[PDB]
């Protein structure tokens, strides 16, 4: 199909600033046949622009599109807090219709280091045969975080989760879950190593069975 | 104005076929160019086909030229999408979409009418409630006179579960994490809350977990140990 | 005092459903001069002859021109159940007419090509009850009702357009769909000539 490549994957800006989202195309697309959508967690996409000059009804005039040929642009004049969402381009001049990967727009807060907490399994859970060793980074910004698990470097059994940016303090929070069975868990006695731009030295967090 | 209401979420075994519906209300129906776009979790958007009821027949993308069957019943103001020979990558939210107003040139392929969506899950694993494990607070969950505790609602199917604190009393500083998919083929999520340490002896903390699919409402007290 | 056929030679000729129409009165015409600039592929008349239409006097002469692919020559006949005469262009049956299909040679550079040929394959009215369809057949010497909701050139075969009618107009929608045809190396045009005898000032040279 036609390949639509958006950039940057994630955009960090403060309310009141000017956003510039790019959409590059593998072939030439008539600008008559390019649109832009906004999507927010848990919701259908919403049409914003369908160039070359249309704008969808009820859509703030602070979104405008430009560009031709291969490189297209969604400009957002002045960000308001509710403009922070995922943005998608779409071409519909060539079959089939293709969309883009997505640009994510999130608020650029100041730097903030996380709280690190570990939750050993529950004796509730042990009698069922499994273990779960959840670590927790809390209310940090930015989002980029490597958390490594060392007992006594462990790879292939954990997992990660992240929240949407928080509405008030615009921070993120993360949960890692280690999954052993009753047996293997009881062969050993647990740290959670966290690296982040708010920690000059990678921080560790220890608990022994 | 005109709106699109889709059919409820629905679970299907690999290899089966699903029929998602999309009913229109608030205006008319037969002139609309109704598309189907699907979206896999954490992934972008994918167009599948489209039907214009009076024009008779649908038209599909080549990828899904199997397989997908889009039809419309002008009396129900309902259109349907059907997708055969399911597969673990065919699990996604399936959106019903269209354009409002007059249609000039290719403008009916820009979508400003969307349905709520329909989550279609393909998995072998069978319909089963969760199980919540006290995620107790400790001296290691502690900084600044605050104490992080939580719950772990593990191995349920299918999505979703709603997690509440103290029947609704406690909402601030909560972080219910979004589910992950475990190697098990079943989801776990961990909900957490940040309370003052002082209250650990005076204020109890109970998580409520609703798994509407399995018919499973479960409270689970959490306290230090 | 001489009928000006020049406009035909400048620009992109419209698609058939948007045919351009030059009406002439009180002027002299050299029809061979115009046709000798093209490679005429067909030249068919109804109730007049190529020789006669080139040399009679009329009360008006009317020349339609458009982009039209030779491959569809058959569709351009009054006796065709096809979409070209149902919803696009239909010639008078109460006046003598000729129909010329021509190919634009390479020294004819002021005529330009659209991206493709295209026409209307449906122009129907959808009644306010939203279930019954009423095809709007085109009339001789008129444009399809749908010309204003169909773009200058269709972009993709099968595109679908629609316009809502006010309640005064009976509600429902006006509804149309377009077809496309691969362009040719040289532009292919149709010319429609219909002459009226009345009192006859339009004469040859």
């Amino acid at each position: 199909d036609v390949e639509l490549t958006q950039s940057p994957g994630t955009l960090s800006l403060s309310p009141g600033e000017r956003a510039t989202l790019s959409c590059r195309a593998s072939q030439s697309v008539s600008s008559s046949y390019l649109a832009w959508y906004q999507q927010k967690p848990g919701q259908a996409p919403r049409l914003l622009i369908y160039g070359a000059s249309s704008r969808a009804t009820g859509i703030p005039d602070r979104f405008s599109g430009s560009g031709s040929g291969t490189d297209f642009t969604l400009t957002i004049s002045r960000l308001e807090p509710e403009d922070f969402a995922v943005y998608y381009c779409q071409q519909y001049g060539s079959s089939p219709i293709t969309f883009g990967q997505g640009t994510r727009l999130e608020i650029k807060r100041t730097v903030a280091a996380p709280s690190v907490f570990i939750f050993p399994p529950s004796d509730e859970q042990l009698k069922s045969g499994t273990a779960s060793v959840v670590c927790l980074l809390n209310n940090f910004y930015p989002r980029e975080a490597k958390v490594q698990w060392k007992v006594d470097l462990q790879s292939g059994n954990s997992q990660e989760s992240v929240t949407e940016q928080d509405s008030k303090d615009s921070t993120y929070s993360l949960s890692s879950t280690l999954t052993l069975s009753k047996a293997d868990y009881e062969k050993h006695k647990y740290a959670c190593e966290v690296t982040h731009q708010g920690l000059s030295s990678p921080v560790t967090k220890s608990f022994n069975r | 104005a005109t709106r699109l209401e889709e059919s409820g979420a629905e679970v299907k075994k690999p290899g089966s076929s699903v029929k998602v519906s999309c009913k229109a209300s608030g205006g008319t129906f037969s002139s609309y160019a109704i598309s189907w776009v699907r979206q896999a979790p954490g992934q972008g958007l994918e167009w599948m086909g489209r039907i214009i009821p009076i024009l008779g027949i649908a038209n599909y993308a080549q990828k899904f030229q199997g397989r997908v069957t889009i039809t419309a019943d002008k009396s129900t103001s309902t259109a349907y999408m059907e997708l055969s020979s399911l597969r673990s990558e065919d699990t996604a939210v399936y959106y019903c979409a269209s354009k409002q107003g007059d249609y000039y040139d290719r403008t009916s392929y820009a979508f400003d009418i969307w349905g709520q969506g329909t989550m279609v899950t393909v998995s072998s694993a069978s319909t089963k409630g969760p199980s919540v494990f006290p995620l107790a607070p400790s001296s290691k969950s502690t900084s600044g006179g605050t104490a992080a505790l939580g719950c772990l609602v593990k191995d349920y199917f299918p999505e979703p579960v709603t997690v509440s604190w103290n029947s609704g009393a406690l909402t601030s500083g909560v972080h219910t994490f979004p589910a992950v998919l475990q190697s098990s083929g079943l989801y776990s999520l961990s909900s957490v809350v940040t309370v003052p340490s002082s209250s650990l002896g005076t204020q109890t903390y109970i998580c409520n977990v609703n798994h509407k699919p399995s018919n499973t409402k479960v409270d689970k007290k959490v306290e230090p140990k | 005092v001489e009928c000006d056929f020049s406009p035909l030679l400048s620009g992109t000729p419209p698609q058939v459903y948007n045919f351009k129409r030059l009406v002439f009165t009180n002027c002299n015409y050299n029809l061979t001069k115009l046709l000798s600039l093209f490679s005429v592929n067909d030249f068919t008349c109804s109730q007049i002859s190529p020789a006669a239409i080139a040399s009679n006097c009329y009360s008006s002469l009317i020349l339609d021109y458009f982009s039209y692919p030779l491959s569809m020559k058959s569709d351009l006949s009054v006796s065709s159940a096809g979409p070209i005469s149902q919803f696009n262009y239909k010639q008078s049956f109460s006046n003598p007419t000729c129909l010329i299909l021509a190919t634009v040679p390479h020294n004819l550079t002021t005529i330009t090509k659209p991206l493709k040929y295209s026409y209307i394959n449906k122009c129907s009215r959808l009644l306010s009850d939203d279930r019954t369809e009423v095809p709007q057949l085109v009339n001789a010497n008129q444009y399809s009702p749908c010309v204003s909701i169909v773009p200058s050139t269709v972009w993709e075969d099968g595109d679908y357009y629609r316009k809502q009618l006010s309640p005064l107009e009976g509600g429902g929608w006006l509804v149309a769909s377009g077809s496309t045809v691969a362009m040719t190396e040289q532009l292919q045009m149709g010319f429609g000539i219909t002459v009226q005898y009345g009192t006859n000032s339009v004469c040859p040279k």
